[PDB]
């Protein structure tokens, strides 16, 4: 398991405008 | 450079509405979380909401839902943090902070800070201080030093100037920050440690100014007759 | 949730000076600390546990783990000395700050603080308020946690205390103000001011005297 991943996933967005 | 901009300081009534803004500078606006944090003086920081501009997303404390509005313009870069109605408990600071998308070549935490809008909420109108006098007692006396004070309660707003005997006490004065109560009036206190074998002797007097509301008081601390 | 922080945390300079976070299970996620200065914005000093900013100095280091994490800086300066905070991100609506710690890189040999607290005077009394005076001077590191009692029974309400100040002597300073009725204050039978500051109380007590 990713720690780091596991996290950003609760906060992650795509790169859009 | 990489910068976060707040707009001014903001002194506001309870019941008003407010909106303060967080320009981004030096990086691409939309591809970034901004956060707001709530810093009541003297106090730790608290997390309101966060906002990602490039699809509007936001999210909120429980507690906020509802008590304010995040929002965010990316033709403009600026994030917002608004409220509808205005109470005295909303006086703090307010920082805004730029937060990473949840991608390893961004860092993933507040790395970028504004530096921040103070907001004072308050329905006061000034007000002169009352002096009441703190007089050193039988049980405050210890190795020959005794505390003696005068209390500067309920004036507003600050600041008030206090000195001892017209300037010429200085040693062991000492003045303390003021303290917003609940009255939305500030309460201060001067302090001086004197020989207790002078009490009887020496005549202590603190001088009080409040310059906004034109206040001069001289009061007199003496020792209790017990 | 809660990330659990202690107040305060003194050091001498050149060793190491370690801040702990508490939380629930806090080693399952990552821990984030910030530096703020009085009178600054904070500044991220380390995040994802142990990363350091470019700027930051090698001196500052993380860990986490359990149910605690860890600030570490090593051969403490004295221009390190500030509030620090710990910080994760909980749930998906719910990010979470620490309540902060004071560090204190000791320039002088600690001091216990001693208190002197002033009952209302008649005047005050004759307005229809009333207020107790506790006075705090003397004291290094410059922290302090006063707590009210009524009759042993901790009191919060109408309280209002000041944030350290040092004095000429280089020491601090602070006062706490108890604001009560002249309807209580003679209905009760003692007031009283305890003063913790590294561990250690001091506590003052006034009474009504009939005089």
């Amino acid at each position: 398991r990713d720690k780091k991943q596991k996290a950003y996933a609760l906060f992650y967005r795509p790169d859009v405008v | 450079e990489v910068q976060l901009v707040q707009s001014g300081a903001e002194v506001k009534k309870p019941g008003e509405s407010l909106k303060i803004s967080c320009k981004g500078s030096g990086y691409r606006f939309p591809s970034s979380w901004i956060g707001w944090v709530r810093q009541v003086p003297g106090k730790g920081l608290e997390w309101m909401g966060i906002i990602y501009p490039g699809d509007g997303e936001t999210r909120y404390r429980a507690s906020f839902q509802g008590q304010v509005t995040i929002s965010a313009d990316q033709s403009s870069n600026t994030a917002y943090l608004q409220w509808s109605s205005l109470k005295a408990s909303d006086t703090a600071m307010y920082y805004c902070a730029r937060h990473g998308r949840g991608v390893r070549e961004v860092i993933n935490a507040f790395d970028i800070w504004g530096q921040g809008t103070m907001v004072t909420v308050s329905s006061a109108s000034t007000k002169g201080p009352s002096v009441f006098p703190l007089a050193p007692s039988s049980k405050s006396t210890s190795g020959g030093t005794a505390a003696l004070g005068c209390l500067v309660k309920d004036y507003f707003p600050e600041p008030v100037t206090v000195s001892w005997n017209s300037g010429a006490l200085t040693s062991g004065v000492h003045t303390f920050p003021a303290v917003l109560q609940s009255s939305g009036l500030y309460s201060l206190s001067s302090v001086v440690t004197v020989p207790s074998s002078s009490l009887g002797t020496q005549t202590y007097i603190c001088n009080v100014n409040h310059k906004p509301s034109n206040t001069k008081v001289d009061k007199k601390v003496e020792p209790k007759s017990c | 949730y809660e990330l659990t922080q202690p107040p305060s945390v003194s050091v001498a300079p050149g060793t190491t000076a370690t801040i702990t976070c508490g939380g629930v299970d806090i080693g399952s996620t990552l821990v984030h600390w910030y530096q703020q200065r009085p009178g600054q914005a904070p500044l991220l000093v380390i995040y994802d546990d142990s990363d350091r900013p470019s700027g930051i100095p090698e001196r500052f280091s993380g860990s986490n783990s359990g149910n605690m994490a860890t600030l570490t800086i090593s051969r403490v300066e004295a221009g390190d000395e500030a509030d620090y905070y710990c910080q994760v991100w909980h749930s998906t609506s719910a990010v979470i700050f620490g309540g902060g710690t004071k560090l204190t890189v000791l320039s002088q040999p600690k001091a216990a603080p001693s208190v002197t607290l002033f009952p209302p005077s008649s005047e005050e009394l004759q307005a229809n308020k009333a207020t107790l005076v506790c006075l705090i001077s003397d004291f290094y590191p410059g922290a302090v946690t006063v707590a009210w009692k009524a009759d042993s029974s901790p009191v919060k309400a109408g309280v209002e205390t000041t944030t350290p100040s040092k004095q000429s002597n280089n020491k601090y300073a602070a006062s706490s103000y108890l604001s009560l009725t002249p309807e209580q204050w003679k209905s009760h039978r003692s007031y009283s001011c305890q003063v913790t500051h590294e561990g250690s109380t001091v506590e003052k007590t006034v009474a009504p005297t009939e005089c």
